[PDB]
């Protein structure tokens, strides 16, 4: 279940040019994981949400790992490849974290992957605030 | 009792998704092929004007 | 050769937001067509080039067809789908035109 979490990051709703524009991906969790509510959910996360999220994972897990994020534009442009890297970076980040039971347990992350509204409103909602 | 209520929560979230997904399967397929034709019908009208 | 023209329109170098920004696609012609120089060429055309081009086809062929263009943003946003439509629209436009020896000769 924990590693048995199934993730497609697709649908490169790459919000068109702004010189900083942010790709929004389907995140389909098809998950047999019982650490993920939905047997399938798709959310449509944007880069910013994830980076934060990634950080969140960082934040909820005190030393307890947090691998690399969604891919950096710090060398990236906005290239399909770059965004792919991001997509991938997430995929990876996510992949691993899912096959780490703990990082996969971040509730924000459950809500995040299993609800589209971004990390943010999930994150209020969770500390009952 | 909470649990069954919860099970019915699952059915509706699942229906929401499946419905939304089908607009991109079937309706969008027709919306693309209809869009294609209006341009092409458009085009033999441009052709017709060349013949007149 | 004329229909035996092979076209992948890929690589959605979708120039990031401007609210009008223009996707640039690889156009790979792998072409066994002897109406196309290169057995493979890739060009990286942007929407504007094609529309014009499409028009060019229109222009060089006096009644002699010119099917629909790359996809319109006249309802399109800039959506992957829309751009895909464009990509497709081209693909199609191109496809056909290639399997019409004449428009393929422009």
């Amino acid at each position: 279940a924990r590693p048995t979490f199934h993730i497609t990051v697709g649908d490169p709703h790459k919000v068109g040019d702004l010189a900083t524009s942010h790709i929004v991906y389907s995140v389909r969790t098809k998950t047999t994981s019982k650490a993920y509510k939905q047997p399938e959910f798709e959310v449509k996360r944007r880069y910013r949400d994830f980076l934060w999220l990634y950080n969140t994972l960082h934040s909820n897990n005190p030393g307890v790992v947090v691998p690399p994020p969604p891919e950096k534009q710090a060398v990236g442009r906005f290239e399909s490849n770059f965004v792919e890297s991001r997509r991938a970076a997430l995929e990876k980040m996510l992949n691993k974290i899912a096959a780490h039971p703990t990082l996969q347990l971040d509730a924000d992350l459950k809500l995040f992957l299993e609800s589209e509204s971004f990390n943010i409103d999930v994150k209020h909602k969770e500390r009952k605030e | 009792l909470s649990g069954p209520l919860d099970a019915l929560s699952e059915l509706q979230l699942a229906i929401r998704d499946v419905y939304e997904r089908q607009a991109q399967q079937d309706v969008l397929t027709f919306g693309i092929i209809i869009e294609e034709y209006i341009r092409l019908i458009g085009s033999v009208k441009q052709a017709f004007s060349q013949r007149q | 050769a004329r229909p035996t023209f092979h076209i992948t329109v890929g690589d959605p170098h979708k120039v990031g937001d401007l609210a009008t920004s223009h996707i640039v696609y690889s156009v790979r012609t792998k072409t066994t067509s002897k109406a196309y120089k290169q057995p493979e060429f890739e060009v990286k055309r942007r929407y504007r080039d094609f529309l014009w081009l499409y028009n060019t086809l229109h222009s060089n062929n006096p009644g002699v067809v010119v099917p629909p263009p790359p996809e319109k943003q006249a309802v399109g946003r800039f959506e992957s789908n829309f751009v895909e439509s464009r990509r497709a629209a081209l693909e199609k436009m191109l496809n056909k035109i290639a399997a019409h020896p004449t428009l393929q000769l422009d």
